[PDB]
């Protein structure tokens, strides 16, 4: 199977520039495959506290990756989805302020960045330097309120 | 050319900067016995043999040595190879001494010179056959194997 | 005797011709043949 | 050109020593004037992609 | 370049490390991210796996992450080598006469004798103790303010 | 009877001919504050050890414990083994004399040591943040277990492997002020990044070789926080604006190295038989994980008891007596005293080399016994 | 049209120390029937 | 498409072949850069290599 995959891969990258768009965006993947599940591991919450999304997010963020890296395990599939910061626009709301989803996208992409900005005292230094600190420009947003204040 | 002034004056890049051929980064510098130096930190691939890789580096460096600028020599600080050759070449010696000792030791106990020539030809035959057995089983000669033979 | 900074190298067909050993391969074949025949006839000088 | 016509002096040990490669040929050099371009207000990016 | 540990971790380490799943014969994985701005992820496979196939699988999972890294990481160029850990040997280049400084010797090594050693068989990683040249431009904020530039 | 007690009293690192010397300074130390320590080290070696050390090659800014501007390392190569006679001229003594001569240097951490062969023989340890706590909660739990390292012996010097937190300069930019002034946040970010961290632009040709072209501010203008006020930005209307017009600043704390283990935040912690009671020593939601040598060793007589049973059957078949074999396997503990006594007389422990010559001699005493009990 | 009726991945954010995704997408009430096409205006300064 | 010998030979060829390190069982490397805009790099491996 190792040789089979290798000589499928190096035969594929002859026809990888022919794909129009998806040559990028984590496209063509070559990997060995079985067809049926070894096992299904359910996860439920007795005391009514979590729901579909909370349970599936816990098992996506906290045990999915560990299982996918256990010895002998192949393709782990999740019956749910990890959390995202969903933003539900309102067409009768941005039309009253003459705005567009393009404006929403631009504002979010400009106010939720991680910017790398050097350090003070960095090499090549001048004789008599005693500092070596780093500089912290803006960082990413972490909570619903911070996203609400954009 | 950066920009043109109102009167027609020109602003060149050298007017606002200080062009110089420096290094890509200044984080790292080395000195050899005080005086300035540089060097290469060669690692070793997984599975490669450490003795015939050093020989290849040494035979490559012999190929680009004639074209060095005026007065530029290479030195060999920390280098883990010559110890290996000396130790292996050390164990072998003692083994060859033991044959003379037995050819003498047994001579001492049996005083016929004719009959003391049989074990002196028996032990080298088995010693040399062991190497061939190793070359059939896919082993190498190392500290452990040479000590197993001694 | 080319100007300084100019070097040379063999490639292609001549590269392997340089890096490897024909007389050493048959030389040992002669002694191996001789030893086989000495074992056959149970004597020396018969191989010659 | 020194090594060739320098080894030819030996026709009893070396024959037909040829260069195996194309020779220098003419080319049409064109240069855009940064000073002139900037003044009139044409950008080098558009000049190049024209 | 010019990024701290938090930025480097968030934008590179986790993005690369959430894609390393489904690799055969893997024991553990451990990564670093320091304020120089450099990531270092090590994946250790079991005793007796095939090193080059292990590298092929790791590379296959990495090419799914490249579209997600920043342009500044990609431009620099990421790398995947199956080197060991401890220096096999270190060569050094000194100037006896005293014509060249550290920068000149580092440039000579990098430009003329680093590539030929990296292509020699059995050499997994080559660390250069210095830096190669680069047309370095040092800006002057007072001049940029004077001429109304940025 | 005596043998038993003797085989429970005994518990080979070569000189390799070369060793290293690692240097590390408290976080935030400049490059020349490290060059001075490297100079102290090279002077000490190349003078006090004039009879052993051949060359040093100290390299500043590189380190096996990560890179950085404070760290540093110094290789060192010794003279030939035949030219350094004694027990005090071996690496095992040079790298105790020097390390005990390097506690004199203040604000440093200078050790000279020697490598083994393959992979210290300690207990490598991890502290995985399995809940989602943060960095302070783990940093607070990292020293809570470190402070509980009293008791007493493979414990002793047990410390972390990371770097402690360091001051960092936070510069906060107000979007509304930037927009009101008309400047662009992209201009702010690119000016700051290019001036204080450098910026790869494109390539140029240097003697026929392709090389890079960088952009950065001259060192004189990016050394102190007060230099922030020299950098301006063109606004839309065509006017320069200093950073004080749309930014604040404050000093805060951050971490230089961040480490992860199996994809989760972690902190590593670098007579006896490897601390089995290291585990049960517990905060909120943290875990334990052994790696390197600790993970390997964790994961003898079973194959030794089957070798003594097969030789009896091998002998039984040879002699056909079901009692004759006993004699052959009765001189096994007789020729095992020669090694034990000798080993427990020079301090040779129980290396794979002494444990293999044991088997050679109990496999030769059997030779000796059989060739006579056959004739008998 | 794409960001309204299909959703768009904008960039990441940090949640409890883990990198997640950010999506913009229209509310479900305005993405159900064909008649909802005339609910979305695209700016010219006027919207059309 | 468009580039000549020099343009191909230092924006593509040199970049590509400065990244060819860490390949097992390599004997040598050669390349051509011609005025049609094509580059052509050839890697020859030891006999017996897979």
């Amino acid at each position: 199977a190792d040789i089979a995959q290798v000589q499928v891969q190096n035969k594929l990258q002859l026809a990888m520039p022919l794909l129009p768009q998806e040559v990028q965006q984590q496209g063509v993947s070559v990997e060995k495959s079985s067809s049926s599940f070894l096992m299904v591991v359910g996860v439920i919450n007795t005391d009514g506290t979590m729901t579909q999304e909370d349970i599936s997010d816990y098992v996506a963020a906290n045990m999915k990756d560990a299982i996918s890296r256990t010895s002998g395990v192949g393709d782990v599939q999740l019956f749910g989805s990890q959390y995202a910061m969903r933003i539900w626009m309102n067409p009768n709301e941005l039309n009253k302020f003459q705005l567009t989803p393009v404006d929403v996208i631009t504002a979010i992409k400009a106010q939720n960045a991680q910017v790398a900005a050097g350090q003070l005292g960095g090499t090549p230094p001048v004789k008599g330097q005693q500092l070596n600190a780093s500089i912290i420009a803006q960082t990413r947003l972490t909570s619903t309120e911070e996203f609400g204040k954009i | 050319l950066l920009k043109v002034n109102q009167d027609g004056s020109r602003v060149l890049l050298r007017d606002v900067a200080k062009i110089e051929l420096g290094g890509e980064n200044y984080d790292i510098i080395a000195e050899f016995n005080g005086q300035p130096a540089s060097g290469l930190g060669i690692k070793l691939a997984t599975g490669a043999n450490a003795l015939d890789t050093a020989a290849a580096i040494r035979a490559e460096l012999a190929k680009m040595e004639p074209f060095f600028p005026s007065g530029l020599k290479i030195v060999y600080p920390y280098d883990t190879t010559p110890f290996v050759k000396i130790s292996i070449h050390e164990v072998v010696k003692t083994l060859v001494e033991a044959i003379i000792l037995v050819f003498l030791v047994m001579y001492l106990f049996l005083q016929n010179f004719r009959a003391t020539l049989i074990p002196t030809i028996a032990v080298p035959v088995v010693l040399l056959g062991t190497f061939a057995v190793l070359a059939a089983f896919g082993f190498s000669i190392n500290t452990l194997t040479m000590f197993g033979m001694v | 005797k080319l100007p300084t900074g100019v070097g040379y190298d063999w490639t292609g067909m001549s590269y392997q011709e340089r890096l490897s050993q024909a007389p050493s391969l048959y030389a040992i074949s002669l002694i191996v043949v001789f030893l086989c025949l000495a074992a056959l006839y149970e004597s020396w000088s018969i191989p010659f | 050109n020194q090594l060739l016509a320098e080894a030819a002096k030996h026709p009893d040990m070396l024959t037909s020593v040829r260069p195996n490669g194309l020779e220098d040929t003419p080319q049409f050099k064109i240069d855009i004037d940064q000073e002139k371009a900037q003044a009139l207000g044409v950008s080098i990016n558009d000049i190049n992609t024209t | 370049p010019g990024a701290d540990a938090k930025t480097v971790q968030d934008t590179v380490t986790q993005v690369i490390e959430q894609n390393m799943n489904g690799i055969d014969n893997l024991m553990y994985m451990s990564s670093n991210s320091d304020s120089t701005g450099t990531v270092q992820i090590t994946l250790t496979f079991e005793s007796g796996t095939d090193a080059d196939i292990a590298q092929v699988q790791v590379q296959n999972k990495l090419q799914l992450a490249m579209p997600l890294l920043p342009q500044e990481v990609q431009q620099q160029g990421v790398s995947v080598e199956k080197s060991s850990s401890s220096f096999l040997m270190v060569v050094g280049v000194i100037n006896t006469d005293g014509t060249m400084t550290q920068e000149d010797i580092s440039d000579y090594v990098a430009a003329n004798m680093k590539d030929a050693i990296s292509r020699t068989s059995g050499v997994g990683d080559v660390q250069l103790f210095g830096s190669q040249y680069a047309m370095r431009i040092w800006m002057n904020p007072n001049e940029l303010n004077k001429f109304q530039l940025t | 009877v005596g043998m038993a007690y003797l085989f429970v009293r005994l518990p080979p690192d070569e000189d390799q001919g070369v060793f290293m010397t690692m240097v590390q300074l408290p976080a935030g130390a400049t490059q020349e504050r490290t060059q001075k320590v490297l100079n102290e080290v090279t002077h000490y070696y190349l003078t006090k050890e004039k009879n052993n050390v051949e060359s040093v090659f100290a390299v500043n800014g590189f380190g096996f414990a990560g890179r950085g501007q404070n760290t540093g390392i110094a290789f060192v190569s010794l003279k030939d083994w035949a030219d350094r006679p004694g027990e005090e001229n071996k690496v095992e003594a040079i790298t105790m004399r020097a390390t005990r001569a390097f506690s004199q240097i203040k604000d440093a951490m200078v050790f000279a040591f020697n490598l083994p062969a393959i992979v210290a023989t300690g207990f490598d340890f991890e502290l995985i943040d399995q809940a989602g706590l943060g960095h302070e909660k783990l940093t607070q739990a990292r020293n809570q277990l470190l402070a509980e390292a009293a008791k007493h012996d493979m414990l002793t010097s047990v410390r972390p492997n990371g770097l402690e937190d360091t001051p960092q300069f936070k510069i906060d930019i107000d979007q509304e002020k930037a927009q009101a002034l008309g400047v662009s946040i992209n201009d702010i970010n690119t000016t700051l990044g290019a001036a204080w961290g450098g910026s790869y632009v494109n390539d140029f040709i240097d003697r026929g070789r392709v090389k890079k072209v960088y952009v950065m501010s001259e060192a004189k203008y990016r050394m102190l926080p007060d230099d922030i006020g020299d950098w301006y930005v063109r606004a839309a209307d065509g006017q320069m604006v200093p950073f004080s017009a749309f930014s604040s600043s404050r000093w805060e704390y951050g971490s230089p190295r961040l480490e992860r283990y199996n994809g989760l935040p972690s902190m590593e912690i670098l007579e006896a038989m490897e601390l089995m009671e290291q585990l049960a020593s517990l905060p909120t939601g943290v875990g334990y994980d052994w790696t390197g040598m600790s993970y390997q060793e964790r994961l003898a007589p079973s194959l030794y008891a089957i070798s003594l049973i097969v030789v009896f059957l091998c002998l039984a078949a040879l002699y056909e007596s079901w009692s004759i074999p006993f004699s052959v396997m009765l001189v096994v503990p007789l020729g095992v005293i020669g090694a034990l006594l000798a080993a427990t007389f020079r301090g040779l422990t129980n290396d794979v080399y002494f444990q293999v010559g044991l088997l050679t001699t109990i496999g030769l005493s059997a030779k000796n016994a059989i060739l006579i009990v056959e004739f008998a």
